[PDB]
DNA sequence: CACTCTACCGATAAGCAGACATACCTCTCGACCCTGT
RNA sequence: AUCGAGAGGU
């Protein structure tokens, strides 16, 4: 079992499963991206780029189904540490581009406070991941219960059978995965259902707080 | 390392290279005594130095122990990694491989 | 009569007795009695015997069995129909006979009692059944005498055959691993069950003594013959010395023969003569079991009084959810299961559970260390750990260590899945110059060009890792790092330590000639910056350290960890399929750990290997690799799946440690642990967080 | 309610340019005394039968001391932590310490190698630097006297360069007195000057048993080649635990300690008062009794002892009141041992001195320990040996610094070199055979260690020592009764201390022996006296579990009522209990029948039939006849 | 004698017994009180060294 | 469009002292010092 | 009456 270890950069499988998971979170998103591009493997990424990846060719882009105004993207800029200059450069650019300027901005190392304060100067949400945070993909395990989200009129309908608010709900903290994963503003429970073979019907409503 | 005494006082001898001479000497500092033995100035040093995995189904001579060391490894006689398994010895003591 | 369902286990608490079991076995053991016999105990029943069993026979009239008796102090009317009894009014059909059976036969008759009439009826039916069965025995005596403890010298051979045969793993014991001793206390215990089997055949000891528990069969084999093992290597409460050099040396001033494996073999027994030695040991071990004992009082009062001073006010209101008297916040939404099963529970509204809880989980962990088990120390330890972790942590071991699963092969080819899990060891490893080191020389070279160093570092020839002259490389490439990096003040010669060059010519060999050894593999690394030979010393001493420590990146290895190390474990208690396997193949499961580069943000014990190991596909991504603990589960996955690992693992040690099932109250504490917004523990930081988060205002508390 | 006490007078002379000091208290059967006067004056005046001994009357009270185990102070400690060798002693002023260690004070960082240093009166000197001040004269003369012959590469390279540096710091270590000079400096330059000249120094607190320096030198080789072994791992750490290595100290040097501290606080306030009456009456006016005696009962009473080291804590555990409630708690009150602070737990070494069984549980466990049956603690033998020992051949160590020692072993007497004999195992001969006609003391012990070439003879006070039986004068002169001493005397059976029976080969009982008579060069006398006086008397001891015994012989056998006293009316205790029909078991131990004291065993004799009587005697209850209680069984 | 260390056997101990008259093993047959009737069951018998504590049951209760 | 130079926020260790002996309950046996009128 | 210490059954 001779294991063909990958002469190649590790920089570049690095890259390829960043972008494989970044499009299949999209895809769970609700966000229109060809399948054939996610359907892209490592061997057709390695004889479109080669074994030496490039940090120029990082364009991604996304559109919303019923929305006029909701098209969020990914843009790999990082490779090293950088300032708040380069996000406001870079913002920059998407602005004098074009209006879909909300985008997910991963960084390849640790992220800075500085930057934190800064997404406030931009008129919108940012989503700051790892470069080593999108190399193994969620919601694909067998440990992972799947977590379904309501509409603001069916769960409305909590007050009506518990007559209970959001605050008494068990809560979850909006920095773990499956929370920082679909996106979730405050107001719209998590009507959680266990499909863990041992777990029953333990539905506990964990909404977000 | 090598250890030297002087010959007139019986005292620790430095080493020194004479750069005219192009060669090592071994002067006491205390008094004044030199010479070359060797020339092996050294600082020489001892620099100090597990079963990991192991197997449950290898078979053995007569009982079926099923116990042994595997492990890849390259082999002097053939080049390539290949299986090692450090059998317990029941009836040989050559390693076989796979 | 409303107690007696219990909260804690579930079943009745008014469990069976010594006497009542054993003359209850007396009296099943003889089926048919006398007329006055059988009258005389009657009286002691509630109604009368109208219909005898046995009318007419050759030699005896009328006689009357013990089923009817029960019959009689059974209730009026019930119907039990469980599977193996069935009763009609007093009528009892069948009643089946085993070796420890009937205790459970009869506990599933008074549960049906209670469940079917009242709690009236059992306590009647108790103090009908119980003088009854004292004056059954009464008449009968039981008593052990010396013919009991018989040793069966042709046994006790045996015996002593197969402690001589046993004896020769036992070189090997504390040597190599903890798996060659968990493989001889299996083999420890297939002795002692032999044992068992070869002493239950008396009359006596198989009616006093239980067979199902092992603790009352190691404690029936340990007073008649092999005494078991008192000397091991996993309590720290003792000194090793004690079993490093004292047992040795008393062995050989008092024994004739060698006998190096002598530590817990020890032939004698309790009702034979024991020697000296023996008896040190045991005294050695009874002191062990007595400070395990003070601390497993001590230690476990303080941990029921930190999870006591937070869990008094979960109380559950009319509305059936779980609500707080504080914030008037909700834990959850209703107590109880509501799978397909139905039961009317205990548990009302206005009944507090926090308080249950907290006593239903301290009563398991206080029985798990008062007792000295190691095996049940392992299982006390893990609720231990789940119980103290904290929302601020730094470089926990537990963190750091990720368990590594694999991906099974497609071919099939036996060893195949073993191939692989070698293989990804050696990219995971951390070989290092120093272990590759054997010697240190410095050698004089005649003679613009000034270079007289020729370290000869002499490594020896482990080509089984392979690592190639590519170790210049890696010494190239730290050298280059070294010297381009400024900022750092006060560095060494780095623009004279550039000429180390590594080259095997087999034409070196410049040792001494004193050895005649003649070894090849050297190194020439070299720095020069002047010739008088005091620069030449010191530069020698300083450069030396970067080689052997830092070069850790030159054989097959990645920094960032320490090891790995393929660890065998069953996939039932992670994962639920239809396909499962029986858990007994030699399926081997890495175990990376990370080394203090666990410094970085929270966990990335993770985030660190998952990137090491990106050259090897045979990782799989769904079953993922998780990391043993409870707080890295909270950023690798959401919350949930840190609820399914505490309650999973609270559930399993439970059932290892006791046989109650209580899914109900894990569930309950794992949901009070998440309130505060992060898996927090029960102590003072846990505390001051939750009176921070939800406001509590109860400087009492704090003040005891 | 008062102190049974003794009235201390000493001879004091002042003269300006018998006083009573105060009062100790007598131990009962002292030879202080009245009671041990002369034959029994009469049982009448009151006495019992059972008492033996062994405690003051404080006020009123009866009190013991449990004594207490420290370590010796006789012996290098080599210790593998800080890689340190030790010549501790009890003067502060005395200890010496050479520590190996990667200095980062002067010194280069963990890339250097360690180096080896002194500590004397405070002070951080470089070893050659005093070997040389010492009179060690040229570098490989002292490599002589740190003979390290092993070669282990690394660690010798390592020290030597690292001394050197260390001793040219000073201008001239080598030649002439400027190394001494540069320790005068050293020593005066601290915080709390000796204020003595360097020279009389180096006799007076380095070394006090060796007379001349450069003899003092090569013992400072003797313990560097100790730290230098072991780290080479040759020879190994010592244990605190280990008894070898530990003396008990009983009332005498206890009793000595308190006084030595009140003492001094009665001189210091003579003198003070006496200034008063020297600047601008009987002798008696000046010195106080009152301080002797009210600080050594204010001991006695709130029980609170000096520590041993530290000058101003006071240990607890030294006294308790001695309990009477059956005559075996007196017994086992006076037999106790302690260890203040793997010390909880058996030892090897713990093998015919204290007992394995037995313990307190609680608190204590492991820590206070009981005496053996046959173990006799050792006191300070006033003769002194050295002038035989050199009759047997010993030659003296040589005072020159350049002489060879071919292949002598040293010989050292209660830690100090004395000596060096040639063939070291005929010398151990000769040794132990006079100790058995009687021409030295008895208590000596004499270990021949061949590892280290070394005969260690030590004759100092607190040895835990017991009697063991020997191979051929029991083959011929037992056959051709015994007082104890007669017996000890031929030769027939002597006292054994814990070093030198590692060396012994002994046979555990005489059957054993006679199998194979050669192997075994002394034999047990009986395995049974390994026990204390608690558990020596059980039956089938070693046929039950051990926390069950240890109970029995911890609380059940203090608890038990019988036997208490022969003269009851000159005794007023809080509580007492007596059994109206006591009785002696029918079973015999051997030690019950050589101790010949009946006071042993306190119950009667019950005939149990084991069976289940209606269930009254589940769970451990008991169920006995009403007639057999008044008809008068176990009535108190 | 049952010195610790070097007790009589069990072998010596039940062929003492046997000598005596009573049985091998040390149990005997007994009579039950009450009716008079045989007992089945064999009960072992013998004299032990019982002791007595001093902790009272009189003063325990308050 | 490159350079240097010190004011300011982090992360760092890094050193500093403390702090702790589950709980119900029983019994007995001793408890501050120097100086002036 | 108070305090502290020691020895205990759980
Ligand atoms: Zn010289």
């Amino acid at each position: 079992l001779s294991k063909y270890v990958d002469l190649s950069s590790e920089e570049s499988h690095r890259y390829y499963l960043a972008r494989r998971n970044g499009l299949q979170m999209l895809r769970d998103r609700g966000y229109e991206v060809s399948d054939e591009d996610i359907n892209l493997s490592l061997h057709d990424f390695r004889t479109v780029y080669g074994e030496r990846p490039d940090v120029d060719r990082l364009r991604i882009s996304a559109l919303h189904r019923s929305d006029s105004t909701k098209k969020v993207k990914i843009v790999f800029f990082g490779t090293s540490m950088v300032k708040v200059n380069a996000i406001r450069s870079v913002v920059a650019d998407i602005l004098s581009q074009e209006t879909i300027t909300g985008l997910i901005l991963v960084l390849q190392n640790h992220v800075t406070n500085q930057a934190l304060k800064a997404i406030e100067l931009f008129s919108f949400k940012v989503e700051i991941f790892q470069i080593t945070d999108l190399l193994v993909n969620i919601t694909k395990h067998s440990l992972k219960p799947q977590h379904q989200v309501l509409n603001d009129e069916e769960k409305t309908t909590l007050l009506k059978k518990f007559s209970i608010e959001e605050k008494q709900l068990p809560r979850i903290s909006k920095k773990d995965a499956i929370v920082r994963y679909y996106g979730l503003e405050k107001g719209q429970v998590v009507k959680v259902n266990y499909r863990g073979e041992l777990t029953e019907s333990h539905v506990a409503f964990r909404c977000v707080w | 390392s090598t250890m030297k005494f002087c010959r007139e006082c019986n005292n620790i001898l430095y080493p020194k290279e004479d750069k005219e001479q192009k060669i090592l000497l071994y002067a006491c500092r205390n008094c004044d005594h030199q010479e070359v033995a060797d020339n092996s100035c050294v600082y020489r040093n001892e620099v100090h130095h597990p079963t990991l995995p192991r197997t449950k189904a290898v078979r053995c001579s007569k009982c079926q122990h099923r116990e042994a060391v595997f492990f890849q490894a390259t082999a002097r006689g053939e080049e390539g990694m290949t299986l090692f398994f450090v059998c317990c010895n029941p009836n040989c003591g050559h390693r076989w491989r796979e | 009569e409303k107690q007696l369902l219990s909260s804690h286990t579930g079943q009745l608490i008014l469990q069976m007795g010594s006497d009542s079991l054993l003359s209850l076995r007396v009296m099943l053991e003889r089926v048919f009695l006398d007329k006055a016999t059988a009258q005389q105990l009657a009286m002691y029943g509630s109604l009368s015997l109208p219909p005898p069993a046995l009318r007419k026979s050759s030699k005896s009239g009328p006689a009357w069995t013990v089923f009817q008796i029960l019959q009689l102090a059974f209730p009026e009317r019930l119907s039990c129909k469980g599977d193996r009894f069935l009763v009609d009014g007093s009528d009892l059909l069948k009643f089946d006979f085993g070796v420890d059976a009937m205790g459970s036969i009869i506990n599933e008759i008074v549960t049906s009692i209670f469940l079917e009439k009242g709690p009236k009826e059992t306590l009647g039916f108790f103090d009908s059944l119980q003088p009854l069965l004292m004056e059954s025995l009464f008449a009968e005596g039981f008593s052990l005498s010396l013919e009991d403890l018989s040793m069966s010298r042709a046994d006790m051979d045996v015996i002593h055959n197969l402690i001589i045969r046993e004896i020769s793993p036992m070189v090997s014991r504390l040597r190599l691993s903890y798996r060659d001793e968990l493989q001889l206390e299996n083999s420890i215990h297939k002795v002692k069950e032999v044992a068992a089997n070869f002493m239950l055949k008396s009359y006596s000891i198989r009616n006093l003594i239980d067979i199902k528990s092992n603790s009352a069969i190691t404690k029936l084999v340990q007073q008649t013959g092999f005494l078991g093992l008192q000397l091991s290597d996993k309590k720290k409460f003792y000194t090793k010395t004690l079993v490093e050099d004292m047992a040795i040396f008393c062995k050989r001033k008092y024994g004739r023969i060698s006998s190096s494996g002598d530590f817990g073999i020890v032939k004698g027994c309790f009702f034979h003569g024991l020697d000296p030695y023996e008896e040190m040991a045991h005294s050695i071990a009874a002191r062990e079991v007595i400070v395990r004992s003070s601390r497993g009082l001590a230690e476990p009062g303080t941990l029921f009084k930190n999870l006591m001073a937070v869990l008094r006010d979960i109380v559950i209101t009319n509305d059936g959810t779980v609500r707080n008297t504080c914030s008037n916040s909700v834990i959850q939404f209703k107590y109880g299961v509501d799978s397909e099963r139905g039961h009317q529970g205990l548990f009302e509204a206005g009944e507090p559970v926090g308080v249950l809880a907290a006593t239903a989980m301290s009563n398991p962990a206080y029985k798990a260390v008062l007792d000295s088990s190691p095996n049940s120390n392992s299982s006390w330890e893990l609720m231990k750990e789940v119980l103290l972790c904290k929302v601020n942590f730094q470089n926990t071991t537990n963190d750091r260590r990720v368990i590594l699963y694999l991906n099974e092969c497609h071919c099939g080819k036996r060893f195949c899945q073993e191939n692989a899990a070698c293989t990804v060891r050696n990219k995971l490893n951390k070989v290092s110059l120093k272990d590759t080191a054997v010697e240190f020389l410095v050698e004089y070279r005649k003679q613009g060009i000034d270079s007289c160093l020729h370290g000869h570092i002499h490594l020896n020839k482990t080509l089984l890792q392979d690592w190639n002259i590519s170790m210049q490389d890696i010494h190239q490439k730290c050298e280059d790092v070294i010297n381009s990096l400024g900022q750092k003040k006060k560095k060494k010669a780095t623009d004279d330590f550039k000429r180390t060059s590594l080259s095997v010519s087999e034409c070196c060999s410049f040792r001494d000639p004193c050895g005649s050894k003649g070894s090849d593999m050297p190194c020439l690394t070299f720095s020069y910056n002047a010739t008088d030979p005091d620069l030449e010393r010191t530069l020698d001493v300083l450069c030396n350290t970067v080689y052997p420590v830092l070069l850790e990146i030159v054989i097959k290895g990645d920094s960032r960890i320490c090891s790995a190390n393929i660890i065998w474990n069953s996939s039932d208690m992670t994962t639920w399929i239809r396909n499962r396997h029986a858990s007994r193949r030699g399926e081997w499961v890495l175990d990376v750990t990370v080394e203090k580069s666990a410094v970085k943000q929270s966990g990335d014990a993770w985030r660190v290997v998952i990137d090491s190991c990106l050259s090897v596909l045979h990782l799989i991504d769904t079953k993922r690799s998780i990391p043993y603990s409870v707080k890295q589960v909270q950023e690798l996955l959401g919350l949930s799946c840190a609820f399914e690992q505490a309650v999973q693992r609270l559930s399993a040690s439970v059932r290892m440690v006791s046989k109650g099932v209580l899914k109900e109250h894990i569930i309950l504490l794992a949901n009070n642990m998440t309130c505060s917004g992060t898996m927090l523990g029960f102590n003072s930081g846990g505390y001051k967080a939750l009176t921070r988060s939800l406001n509590i205002k109860a400087p009492f508390t704090e003040a005891t | 309610n008062m102190t049974y006490s003794a009235r201390i007078k000493v001879n004091v002379q002042v003269e300006v340019f018998d006083i009573l000091i105060g009062s100790i208290p007598v131990m009962v059967k002292s030879i202080l005394c009245k009671t041990s006067e002369k034959g029994k004056e009469n049982c009448k005046k009151g006495d019992c039968a059972f008492d033996q001994g062994g405690y003051f009357v404080i006020k009123g009270a009866e009190k013991v001391f449990i004594a207490q185990e420290q370590m010796c102070t006789k012996r290098l400690w080599i210790s593998n932590s800080p890689w340190t060798v030790s010549f501790r002693s009890e003067n502060k002023r005395n200890r010496f310490i050479v520590r190996l260690s990667e200095n980062e004070k002067a010194e280069d960082y963990k890339r250097r190698e360690k180096v080896l240093t002194v500590y004397f009166l405070s002070t951080e000197i470089p070893v050659w630097l005093l070997f040389f001040a010492l009179g060690v004269s040229s570098d490989k003369e002292a490599m002589d006297l740190i003979a390290f012959d092993g070669d282990d590469a690394s660690i010798t390279n390592s020290l030597i360069a690292s001394i050197h540096v260390a001793d040219a710091v000073c201008e001239a270590f080598r030649c002439g007195n400027n190394a001494l000079t540069y320790v005068e400096q050293q020593i005066k330059s601290t915080k709390f000057p000796p204020a003595e000249s360097v020279d009389e120094c180096l006799h007076l607190y380095l070394f006090p048993g060796l007379q001349s320096l450069k003899k003092k030198a090569r013992f400072l080789g003797y313990m560097v080649k100790c730290l230098l072994n072991s780290y080479a791992g040759k020879r190994k750490c010592e244990n605190r635990d280990s008894f070898r290595n530990k003396r008990i100290e009983l009332a005498g040097e206890l009793l000595e300690r308190e006084i030595r501290v009140h003492l001094a606080h009665a001189r210091r306030k003579m003198t003070r008062a006496m200034q008063k009456h020297l600047s601008g009456k009987p002798i008696e006016h000046y010195l106080d009794a009152s301080v002797i005696t009210n600080g050594l009962s204010r001991a006695f009473s709130t029980g609170a002892w000096s520590h041993p080291f530290r000058k101003m804590e006071r240990v607890s555990g030294v006294v308790a009141n001695l309990g009477r409630a059956n005559p075996l708690q007196t017994l086992i009150d006076l037999r106790r041992t302690r260890q203040q602070v793997d010390a909880r737990y058996p030892h090897p070494s713990h093998w015919g001195r204290v007992c394995f069984l037995s313990t307190p549980d609680g608190e204590n466990c492991g820590l206070v320990k009981n005496m053996s049956l046959l173990g006799l603690v050792s006191t300070q033998s006033l003769e002194s040996v050295v002038e035989k020992l050199f009759a047997c051949g010993m030659e003296e160590l040589m005072d020159d610094t350049c002489t060879p020692l071919f292949g002598k072993h040293k010989v050292l007497l209660n830690g100090d070199w004395v000596g060096l004999c040639a063939d070291s195992e005929s010398f151990v001969a000769e040794l132990k055979s006079r100790r058995r006609q009687s021409e030295l003391p008895r208590e000596m012990e004499i270990k021949r260690d061949k590892d280290d070439n070394e005969v260690r003879i030590f004759t100092d006070a607190g040895r835990l020592l017991r009697p063991l039986l020997v191979v051929e004068n029991l083959q011929k002169l037992k056959q051709e009764q015994y007082p104890f001493d007669h017996l000890l005397d031929h030769g027939i059976l002597e006292l054994i201390g814990i070093e030198e029976e590692e060396d012994c080969n002994t046979a555990w009982g005489i059957k054993q022996l006679l199998k194979e008579p050669k192997i075994y060069t002394h034999c047990e006398l009986d395995l049974s006296f390994l026990l204390g006086v608690s558990c020596a008397v059980v039956p089938f001891a070693n046929h039950d579990h051990g926390r069950r015994v240890l109970y029995q012989s911890q609380k059940h056998c203090q608890q038990a009522i019988g036997f208490s006293s022969t003269n009851p009316n000159i005794r007023c205790d809080t509580l007492s209990q007596q059994l109206f029909y006591p009785q002696k078991p029918l079973f015999k131990t051997l030690a019950s029948e050589c101790l010949k004291k009946e006071v042993l065993f306190n119950g009667q004799n019950a005939i149990v039939a084991v069976n289940v009587h209606l269930g009254y005697n589940q769970e451990d209850s008991i169920v006995m006849n009403k007639a057999s209680l008044e008809r008068g069984m176990f009535r108190s | 004698h049952a010195t610790p260390f070097s007790t009589p056997g069990v072998t010596e101990i039940t062929e003492q017994l046997h000598r005596a008259g009573f049985s091998r093993w040390g149990n005997e047959r007994v009579y039950n009180g009450r009716s008079g009737e045989m007992m089945r069951s064999m009960i072992f018998m013998g004299p032990t060294f019982y002791q007595r504590l001093v902790h009272m049951s009189e003063d325990k209760v308050k």
